[PDB]
């Protein structure tokens, strides 16, 4: 939980404070993420990429996010054949459910 | 206490020189008594005008820079003063240590009366806004925010929603607003119950030691860092009577000859920095009075936070 | 007490090419070494959505909603000229020799013994179902994975390459060869003895082997595909990249392996449904199921620790799986 | 008392380069100067689970459920070209001389006795045996390491390079010359004077040493390999990453080095299994195995110390494989 | 890729012990500069004051 919330500070401090993510245009830059760059495709871009984050809703960015708290955890089969995987799948499921559901409404 | 109709929201009010010294024993923040005391201000200001009632602050920080230096050598920190004038002889006065600190904190004022109905809520919004940037929160003066990007307005959410869901629409909308920061809540039974856990390992242990428990980072051998839950802090929750309450014309040298004096002490309980989505509804998380002043025990702090 | 060595790396035996595709027309097979390559060039697919929802997004407006939307990708595709109707597939594949010896291995003891046990097994029968089995899967061109399953004719013409040149030549109809019975022919077995003289390291055997499909004019071939970096947008997003090597459509080099390979036939599920490749723990990819799995003793670390530790030699059939798994090479070994 | 000195740093004699690897066609080779490079080019790589289970993931829905999710890599992988059979291994080799004095010493008496008991080894029998074990693993293409196993036909070329071109051509057929037997030739002699003139200081020696493989059509050639950072994703893994100097397949200077240095057919165990590469502690890292393993008296270290310090001088083999440890180099002293 | 080839201070003397520190060889990444393929000349070039 403070892993996802300080994850969802450091997207709200990166979308208010820098018009950075709207500086250069290039060839990689994580385009997939489109949450980071909330006002910056949208308050100058008005039918370019506003319509293409309000239909798409962008919050793909939640399975990603994933990958890294799979590579906070080991490879410990201590508990990948037994039950307390369940519960970190769960406990992991539930909190990328308000992940997902936090990072639903960007667009109001 | 009561449960507020509105939620009002003053945004982002830049403090200059805020006071770093909250309290005897802690430093840092100010003391939420001096936003309980704010908002009692701007309801003795302008809410008997707008016939409202502006009760408890949800205090959320989005910038705090406290005015300190590290000295060379020493692990501790200390304060960078002002320099006071001279006396009257020309010598430099005898200083006195005053913690200054810049803030950038956004208040939610629970607005509940019959002010709601008769006025809009922008309108009311608006004036409890420019009342609030001729005053000072801490000590330190609200900076009235010229010549910016744009001018941070206010929005007072009507907590009466017609559904469960626009409720909590609104409620993300107004999170949304204010989440950079970092909402302080009272959690007094969480410093309780680990009073009662360090008294079940060691007995005769006061809950000052429990309060001293939770703010270091102790260690302990098998080297591991005994976890704590969150940003557990020490902050000040009130006060505590050390003289029989006096009539108002008898003490010396009070502020106003109409008001009882009772002279007093802090009490130190436990409050913790948290996000502001991890609490679920806004109308926690606010900071009201609860004197009871028979007894001393004047004190604040956040009811109804679980 | 001779434990198992902690590393053994068998070097791959039978190793192909990338079998690189070109195009041209039939009845000029003959003349088939100026043909043109199947170029790999990109095109715009725009997709209806049609996977299954999960009974939160089964509304209507959101159904209409997101179909209103629809995904852009372009995809890489392959496909042959308009004026030719065959495709010819060619690669080469070296038949290496000492399946036995691996290139690593700790223990010197279990290394005699794993040795001894090969040469028991090569002197009381050689590489002759095994090479039966490759020269059937050369011969029928299942190396053409999907370039085969709707062509009218198939033909595999298989030249042992000689000093500089070809030495025999071979020319097999890839559909009379069912994909699924390990008959015997008169060239076939021909092919099994010269894959025999490569496996057992009595000669060196360097084949060219060259399939051609009439798949029709202009129609579909179907490279090994590659993965993608997954860093750009959702409109030119390059779901599908296929493999080409320079300007030339061509299968894999493991893909031309996986399908010389499928020779298993004794694992211990229903032979109905044909040969699996060999692979330790007989897994394959399409149907999602493990044959051999280990806990019926038919698996190739449970065989080969019983054929090689403590000698209890299985059946004809599973040790002819447990010395493709050596051909077939491999990280074996435990940490 | 001549205690040894604290530091011994030898340096490198027999300096190769990096073995750039190009490719062409056979009988060609004699115009082998502009043949195009072999370029390392990726690859993806689509394989099941094939390692041993740990007796706990031997469940059958567990083996499947890890079938069902394969691991994609990408792998860097080298190959000939599709219209070539030859892979042309070129690099230089400078034997510099003067192997017995160090670049760092303490103890000067320790370096006046090691510099009489090398000039009395080099007086009584000088570079011969060296040389000619070194000539035999220039001719014999071992620097060739996996490219070798399964080539048709090996031809090396060595020239030697005077003022600034040849001064004396060698061309040696590199299968003939076996990977195990020093035996001894009229123009491996000649390499052998020169390599013996080249490690005494009585001359510079500067060979270009060529090696050609017959591979086959488009068959994969092995250079040596990186080793990968492992800082990003498991579909994009990267698994194998190859060496190459500047878009152009290359082996380590090191890996020919050590593919010279196999000439030590001198330590206790069998000599059936043939050369080992000299190292102090002698330990072939494929075979996990360290020969001359200091419980018997035959590394190098017990050698060196029994030649120089309390003088027992060893037998003429163990004395030759003192002085190829010389030659080799290294960090030796306590610390 | 390299082996041990350093001194043993006659406790890491024994052989299981000598094989399995073979069997886990140390790797780097070592920093070379090399001629390239076509020069035979390194120019080194400085000035004195």
């Amino acid at each position: 939980a403070q892993i996802c919330d300080e994850a969802l500070q450091y997207a709200a401090r990166l979308r208010e404070l820098e018009p950075g993510w709207s500086a250069t245009p290039g060839c990689q830059l994580h385009d997939a993420e489109q949450l980071w760059l909330d006002p910056l495709r949208a308050q100058t871009d008005e039918t370019f990429l506003q319509r293409r984050l309000r239909g798409d809703w962008p919050a793909e960015v939640g399975n990603r996010f994933a990958n890294w708290l799979n590579r906070a955890v080991s490879s410990d089969s201590q508990i990948l054949g037994s039950p307390e995987a369940a519960q970190w799948s769960q406990e992991l499921s539930k909190e990328l459910t308000m992940f997902k559901e936090i990072l639903e409404d960007e667009r109001d | 206490v009561t449960d507020p109709e509105a939620l009002l929201l003053l945004p982002r009010l830049s403090i200059q020189n805020a006071n770093a010294i909250s309290s005897p024993l802690t430093w840092g923040f100010p003391s939420p008594g001096a936003f309980t005391g704010f908002v009692h201000a701007l309801q003795r200001r302008v809410g008997i005008s707008l016939d409202i009632e502006l009760d408890g602050v949800g205090i959320v920080c989005h910038r705090f820079e406290a005015q300190i230096s590290q000295p060379a050598g020493k692990r501790t920190k200390v304060f960078n003063l002002t320099r006071n004038p001279l006396n009257r002889d020309g010598s430099t006065a005898a200083i006195v240590e005053e913690g200054r600190a810049h803030l950038e904190v956004s208040l939610l004022l629970g607005v509940h009366g019959d002010g709601l109905d008769d006025h809009p809520a922008q309108e009311i919004a608006r004036q409890v806004q420019e009342q609030a940037g001729a005053m000072r929160l801490a000590g330190g003066s609200i900076l009235p925010w010229c010549n910016e990007r744009f001018p941070a307005p206010n929005a007072e959410l009507l907590m009466l929603g017609g559904s469960d869901e626009q409720r909590r629409k609104n409620q993300r909308r107004l999170t949304r607003r204010l989440l950079p920061g970092f909402a302080l809540v009272s959690r007094e039974a969480l410093l309780q119950q680990h009073l009662e856990t360090l008294r079940t390992t060691l007995p005769e242990a006061t809950t000052l030691d429990a309060l001293l428990d939770l703010c270091r980072i102790n260690f302990e051998p098998p080297w591991q860092v005994r976890d704590k839950p969150g940003w557990l802090v020490p902050i000040p929750a009130g006060y505590n009577a050390l003289s029989p309450l006096y009539l108002p014309g008898e003490v010396r040298n009070a502020r106003d000859r109409e008001t009882p004096l009772r002279f007093v002490e802090n009490l130190f309980g436990l409050g913790e920095w948290l996000s502001p989505h991890r609490v679920a509804a806004l109308s926690d998380l606010l900071w009201y009075h609860h004197a009871e002043p028979d007894k001393g025990l004047y004190r604040w702090s956040t009811p109804r936070f679980v | 007490i001779l434990s198992t060595a902690s590393v053994l790396a068998f070097e791959r035996k039978l190793d192909p090419s990338d079998a690189l595709m070109s195009a041209g027309a039939w009845a000029q097979r003959d003349a088939s070494q100026e043909w043109p390559a199947v170029t790999v060039r990109e095109k715009s697919v725009r997709g209806t959505i049609s996977n299954r929802l999960k009974t939160k997004d089964r509304d209507p407006a959101k159904l209409d909603a997101s179909i209103q939307s629809p995904n852009l990708q372009t995809v890489d595709v392959a496909n042959l000229p308009s004026d030719a109707d065959t495709l010819k597939v060619r690669f080469t594949l070296r038949v290496l020799g000492g399946a036995g010896t691996p290139s690593a291995c700790n223990d010197a003891a279990y290394r005699d013994k794993l040795l001894q046990t090969v040469a028991t097994y090569v002197n009381d029968q050689g590489f002759a179902e095994l090479a039966r089995r490759y020269a059937h899967n050369l011969a029928n061109a299942r190396f053409l994975w999907r370039n085969r399953v709707g062509a009218e004719a198939v033909e595999v013409r298989i030249n042992h390459i000689r000093q500089g040149e070809v030495a025999r030549a071979w020319r097999f109809d890839a559909l009379a060869i069912g994909l699924r019975d390990f008959k015997a022919d008169a060239e076939l077995d021909a092919l099994a003895e010269l894959i025999a003289s490569g496996l057992s390291g009595s000669g060196h055997v360097l084949l060219e082997v060259v399939a051609f499909a009439r798949i029709g004019d202009g129609q579909e071939v179907f490279p090994s595909q590659e993965l993608i970096l997954d860093k750009g947008d959702k409109k030119g997003q390059k779901s599908k990249t296929l493999y080409s090597v320079r300007d030339a459509a061509a299968i894999h080099s493991q893909k031309i392996g996986n399908a010389l390979r499928t020779i298993d036939t004794w694992y211990p599920d229903e032979d109905g449904l044909g040969p699996i490749a060999v692979e330790p723990y007989g897994s394959v990819t399409s149907q999602g199921k493990a044959y051999r799995q280990p806990k019926q003793k038919l698996d190739f670390y449970t065989l080969l620790d019983n054929w090689v530790l403590r000698d209890e030699a299985p059946a004809v059939e599973q040790q002819h799986y447990v010395i493709a798994n050596l051909i077939r090479g491999g990280v074996f070994g435990e940490a």
